[PDB]
DNA sequence: TTAAGCAATTCGTAATCATGGTCATAG
DNA sequence: CTATGACCATGATTACGAATTGC
């Protein structure tokens, strides 16, 4: 059996509405270390990794390692019944696919859905821990914005890094338009470099990547040579959240 | 090379040594060998001063989704 | 080029007499043809002219002989200074060119060919033959050949080897050669030709340039010799169009009480016939006056004309039309007395062709851009048409009725200006037969000659969906039990859909009225769509084909197959679709939802490249709204439901740059637990192991199965048991699904060594 | 050498949010005098004027008489890629036909330098009469917007009388008749309409519509018409000069 | 210089119109 | 620190052309 319990909702409302657009199956891996997924997207192109620690879920109880499968859609419309001030927990048994969802007002009204799995026959894949050399810690709204105002001119965007801070250039049709950023809490913009770098991604998986942006208040973009750009996000004392993206050849 | 490349294209065509597009070309050639049909002894000297190049150490059609 | 294989036979005899091939290097003999080698191709182009000139044949044949092979042969003998080719005709001074020539109608479309000038002599390419006849998916060779009889870059390496793959090159050069005789002589080409031509009076070069226009109007003035008039001509751009035919409306639904269908036959030529009009008795509105004399001079039309009795004038269109119709007649009198089924259809397809040119004649007077319109007439025809029919609605309806000492009255569930499917209430197929009979001949002595109405079918059961939409069961006789279904417009017979779709709808509807059980049509539908979402659907039943038209109306806006002809390839800009033929496409899987326009791709390049398939595509949109028509009318909406709910319990069940990147995580095989190591079973699913073993090799077991009964089909349809395959036909459901059954069995073999051996291998 | 500055710029922003669904075009007519555009509508029903002197600027170098055109639409989109507090800098070589914008911030830490390729223009110029305009009124800009929009769902023109004690916007509809009517109130939002005889005439409310876009762009609106001439409704752009849109009465 | 007709149903794409989530600023 | 409507974003309805078949 299965069951967890939460206080903070908003943290499962936000990550959900990370991926109801990127994905539409998954499968959660529910084991006694805590929630943890890995997803490719539907083009083929990009990869999730999603942690949720044991320990900050504030009442946990698994027995056995399960393997749950979800339509993240139903899910997602789900998630939106419940206000942001609820807690939430989680109920499955260990021979049934069908799962229950409780959510528990701070003040006289409770709510529980039941919702029905899927199994799926999918792969799970990964990815091997190297040194990415070009390590940016920036914040989250500047790159908001710096993505969506290039998008309006053309595709690709180039990436940057040099010495003092890091360049972002795009063209199109309309012209072509770059900006900078140097070194100098969280508003700061921390560079560290060793090699310098300089590739080509699209713009569509990229509004796609900033679309988690209340998850944190700053951002980590990490580059080296010829790799998947990386693109990291921290929950507090709960986990992380990954994008993975291949450069242009 | 340019020349050794149509000796083994036609080592690959010659009906006396079997009806080889499944397997490689040192597999056929020993195979022959063992047979003692006639394997000639200079489509045995490039497959030894080369290393695992597939465009020698490879059939003909070993593309060509047959 | 490198290969010239030729075949000569003599009409009437059923063997050919003559067996060529003429090559470039030195070859191989073969058994039953003469083979000569040249070291030049000065030689080869010379002796086949030579050849060409000495034989001196009637007709010349072929497969796509006009617009690829002699204009190639012309200008490859240019290219190489060889200045005696190109003299092939029978005139001996005059040298041969090539000239473009395009042809456009709204009844074959818009076709563009080169041609080439032989004098004396006639080229009949197969291929358009094909295209102007029949109407059909694909027009390969293989294709047409598989209809009708049942079947680049490796052929430079078959040329620069050994004289044994010369040898094999000319075997199959030669079967190439041989097949298009094979096909004019089986399907009748010829002798409908000569017929055809016998009968309208135009020459045999012109039943493959032109259309129905020369035809008519040589009849016409054949005709107009023997009284002593002449044509006028009248030109106008551009006069309005006139009201067509009536279609009845109907009582949709399921039916499981016999209908009888009555029709006219030959119904427009009658009417044209037996109330006398033509050009050349049309009465202008004021010629009547002042005489009076209306009574048995005159008649009046629905749409308002007035035209003389034949007991002043006989017309010219009533002559013409008899003699095509007693022609007709003769071919379905010998058509009445054959056995075997090719050749029934054969001469059903003749005498098709004379009913074709019948309902011509009457289209020729209503083309206002044409040679000589006359609308007049033709509002003349559909007003009597109309007319007739409901004519015959209030008959059949009124007279068989509960007071007249009939049964029941009977109720008129449908007609389309020619025929009525008149619903009498009797089950017993033998009573509605009789009754049907006695209302066609009973309504047909209402009316002048050559008018009359026939029985014709009994429909048991019946399904009605729409207009220019059924279905039912067909009996010819009573003892002769049933024939086949009809299946009158829909989802079968269309070819802009996929071949799944037209499968499942045709298997549906043999489980639903041949055998009435619902229960397993629902289990079939089932099967479809689960398969279908785990991914075990051959490629071949995912092909969808549209013909690539007019390119200004595909500019007007953006298509599918446009998009993919425009595109072209990075191997090939020399090959590519061209105006009036069919492009292939799969839709593949992606995220951009405003366009299914961006999502085509070519079927050999999504195999040999493998790109997924969108299977939620497939499932909504070319798959559920024809199962919702057909599935509603025997029930209610709870219907809609049931199959919807069919999918819900189905639909729950789906199988699955960056790519390379892999990890490659072992997961348990009893509860999907990804997992350090590589055993196979979880630690709380270890006992439950000998079930888990026994399941699994029973699919192993069936993967080896399927194998074998697929790679050694391909040696007895290439022929020979000791030397390779080499057919990537893509016409052939047999490639591609030998090339996924390699990869299952990878997949299997290796999901069973996560379990030790057996036992050891080296003792 | 074109190379000039200014610090409060959102201004640019407002006007070319008010330019572009008026006008595909424009005539840059950049003088010693500073940036200056006249040009007609699209429809031949109306005009723009505006003018940016020197002094409302803060740091100027020309040295050409240019005489260039932008396609509007396209610049606006490039202009909605920069905050109203940032910085906007315009930079011009009179061989590279080519605009080079710089937006500064003001926390200076994100800098932008986007460029938009030219096109050639032959645009028609007409010259505007000065004469006397018979009723001038000064006027809230929101207050007038909000007074035009709420006309806009009653009926498409609008018939104006400016008399002495109030003014009298009516017009009709697939409803019926309305009209509204104003007076003189006894800085920004004061009032003022100044009369010496009073006329009627028809306009546009669309075009009022089309006039309200710079509702953001000055304190005050100025109303100026007098008898069968072009209306020109005036902002102010303060400290730096003025726009003025000229329209063409009905008959 | 060259070409037989009309009736009807189905599906895809762009454009038109309805409605909610953020947000921005006046109270 | 908190109401209000203006602003962006996403989904439902209509229109028309293209394709193909039945009489
Ligand atoms: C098929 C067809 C029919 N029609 C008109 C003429 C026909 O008189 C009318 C009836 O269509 P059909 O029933 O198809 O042809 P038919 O009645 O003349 O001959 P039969 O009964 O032996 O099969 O439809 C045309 O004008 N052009 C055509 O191509
Ligand atoms: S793939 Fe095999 S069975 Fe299919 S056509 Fe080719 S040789 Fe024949
Ligand atoms: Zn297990």
């Amino acid at each position: 059996m299965f069951e967890a319990r939460l206080v903070q909702g908003s943290i499962l409302k936000k990550v959900l509405e990370a991926l109801k657009d990127l994905i539409n199956e998954a499968c959660w891996d529910i084991s006694s270390s805590g929630v943890n997924l890995q997803s490719m997207d539907s083009s083929h192109v990009s990869l999730v990794q999603l942690t949720l620690r044991s320990e900050g879920f504030d009442t946990y109880r698994c027995d056995r390692n399960l393997a749950m499968g979800v339509n993240l859609t139903s899910m997602s419309k789900i998630l939106k019944c419940a206000g942001n001030e609820d807690i939430i927990t989680l109920r499955a048994e260990d021979n049934a696919d069908t799962l229950a969802l409780v959510f528990e007002a701070p003040n006289e009204k409770v709510s529980d859905y039941e919702m029905k799995l899927m199994d799926l026959d999918v792969e799970q894949l990964g990815i091997p821990e190297q040194e990415y050399s070009c390590v940016v810690k920036m914040p989250s709204g500047e790159f908001a914005r710096i993505c969506r105002d290039l998008s309006h001119i053309g595709d690709a965007v180039v990436i940057s890094c040099a010495k003092d801070g890091v360049k972002f250039s795009a063209s199109g049709e309309l012209g072509n338009g770059n900006i900078k950023l140097s070194q100098t809490e969280e508003e700061a913009v921390t560079i560290e470099m060793n090699e310098p770098v300089q590739l080509t991604f699209a713009l569509r998986y990229l509004n796609f990547f900033t679309k988690a942006t209340p998850l944190s208040s700053t951002v980590t973009l990490s580059m080296s040579a010829d790799v998947p750009l990386v693109v990291e996000y921290k929950i507090a004392d709960m986990g992380h959240l990954k994008y993975y993206l291949a450069p242009k050849i | 090379e340019e020349a050794e490349l149509e000796l083994l294209r036609q080592f690959d065509l010659a009906w006396q040594y079997g009806p080889c597009t499944g397997i490689t070309r040192l597999q056929r050639w020993c195979r022959a060998k063992q047979m003692g049909l006639e394997p000639p002894p200079e489509v045995w000297q490039v497959l030894k001063t080369h290393p695992g190049d597939p465009r020698f150490q490879c059939s003909l059609w070993h593309l060509y989704p047959l | 080029v490198i290969q010239i294989c030729s075949l000569g036979l003599r009409w009437g005899e059923p063997e050919p007499f003559l067996r060529l091939a003429l090559t470039l290097r030195p070859c191989a003999p073969i058994l039953g043809a003469k083979v000569q080698s040249y070291e030049k191709e000065e030689d080869l182009l010379q002796a086949w002219s030579t050849f060409i000139r000495i034989m001196d044949p009637d007709v010349i044949t072929g497969y796509n002989i006009q617009n690829f092979d002699l204009p190639y042969l012309i200008s490859r003998a240019q290219t190489l200074k060889v200045q005696t080719f190109p003299f092939l005709g029978r005139v001996a001074g005059l040298c041969s060119n090539i000239r473009d020539s395009s042809f456009q109608s709204k009844q074959t479309g818009r076709r563009d060919t080169k041609v080439v000038s032989m004098v004396g002599r006639v080229q009949m390419d197969m291929l358009q033959v094909l295209l102007r006849e029949y109407k059909l998916r694909s027009y390969t060779l293989n294709a047409v050949s598989f209809h009708f009889l049942g079947e680049h870059s490796i052929i430079t390496d078959l040329q620069n080897g050994n004289d044994q793959t010369r040898r094999r090159l000319a075997v199959y050069c030669l079967k190439d050669a041989y097949l298009p005789l094979r096909l004019l002589e089986r399907l009748m080409v010829l002798v409908n030709a000569v017929e055809m031509a016998r009968v309208t009076g135009v020459p045999l070069s012109y039943l493959l340039s032109r259309g129905q226009q020369v035809k008519v109007v040589s009849q016409l003035l054949r005709q107009a010799m023997h009284e002593g008039l002449l044509m006028p001509v009248v030109k106008s751009e551009g006069g309005e169009d006139y009201t067509g035919a009536t279609v009845i409306e109907p009582l949709k639904g399921y039916y499981d009480v016999p209908i009888a269908t009555l029709d006219f036959s030959s119904l427009y030529p009658s009417i044209m016939m037996a109330h006398n009009l033509c050009y050349t008795t049309l009465l202008r509105p004021g010629t009547a006056q002042k005489l009076g004399l209306t009574e048995d001079q005159f008649i009046r039309t629905p749409t308002g004309d007035e035209f003389v009795k034949t007991s002043v004038r006989k017309g010219l269109l009533p002559q013409i039309l008899e003699n095509l119709l007693s022609a007709r007649k003769r071919a379905k009198a010998e058509l009445a007395k054959e056995t075997d089924p090719l050749r029934r259809q054969v001469l059903d397809g003749r005498q098709l062709a004379l009913k074709v040119s019948a309902n011509s004649v009457y289209g020729f007077t209503g083309a206002q851009v044409g040679k000589l319109p006359c609308l007049e007439i033709s509002q003349s025809v559909t007003g009597f048409g109309r007319q007739m029919i409901e004519k015959t609605k209030q008959l059949v309806e009124s007279k068989y009725t509960v007071e007249n000492g009939y049964s029941t009255s009977a109720k008129v569930v449908y007609g389309d200006t020619d025929s009525v499917m008149c619903r009498f209430g009797v089950s017993s197929v033998a009573e509605a037969m009789a009754l049907g009979r006695e209302a066609a001949d009973w309504v047909s002595g209402h009316f002048p000659s050559p008018i009359r109405l026939e029985f014709e079918k009994v429909y048991f059961p019946y399904l009605l969906i729409s207009k220019k939409r059924y279905a039912g069961l067909l009996f010819s006789s009573r003892p002769d039990a049933h024939d086949r279904m009809d299946c009158k417009g829909l989802e079968a017979v269309r070819r802009d859909n996929c071949p799944l779709v037209a499968n499942l709808v045709t298997a549906s509807l043999r489980r639903l009225l041949i055998d009435r059980d619902p229960e397993g049509a629902v289990a079939h539908a089932q099967d479809v769509i689960s398969d279908l979402l785990c991914n075990r659907i051959d490629i071949s039943q995912l092909v969808i084909t549209k013909e690539l038209t007019r390119a200004a109306s595909d500019y007007a806006g953006k298509q599918a197959h446009v998009e993919l002809a425009e595109r072209m390839r990075k191997r090939d800009p020399g090959s590519a679709p061209s105006l009036g033929d069919r492009v292939p496409y799969v839709i593949i899987s992606a995220a951009k939802g405003v366009a299914a326009y961006m999502k085509s791709e070519d079927p050999l390049f999504v195999l040999e490249h493998s790109l997924p398939i969108d299977t939620q595509y497939y499932l909504e949109q070319q798959l559920a709204k024809p199962l919702l028509r057909i599935f509603e009318p025997i029930l209610g909406e709870g219907r809609a439901e049931a199959v919807l709910l069919r999918g819900d319990h189905t639909r729950c069940k789906t199988v699955l740059g960056l790519l390379a990147f892999a990890k490659r995580r072992n997961c348990c095989i009893g509860c999907r637990t990804v997992l350090s190591h590589q055993g196979a079973v979880c630690e709380f699913c270890q006992p439950r192991e000998s079930e888990l073993y026994q399941k699994e090799v029973s699919h192993l077991n069936a993967l080896e199965e399927r194998f074998s009964r697929l790679w050694t089909q391909c040696q007895r349809c290439q022929g020979s048991l000791h030397e390779d395959v080499i057919c990537t036909s893509r016409d052939c459901p047999i490639f591609y699904m030998r090339k996924k059954v390699r990869k299952d069995l990878e997949d299997q073999e290796q999901l069973l060594r996560r379990f030790g051996p057996p036992g050891p291998e080296a003792w």
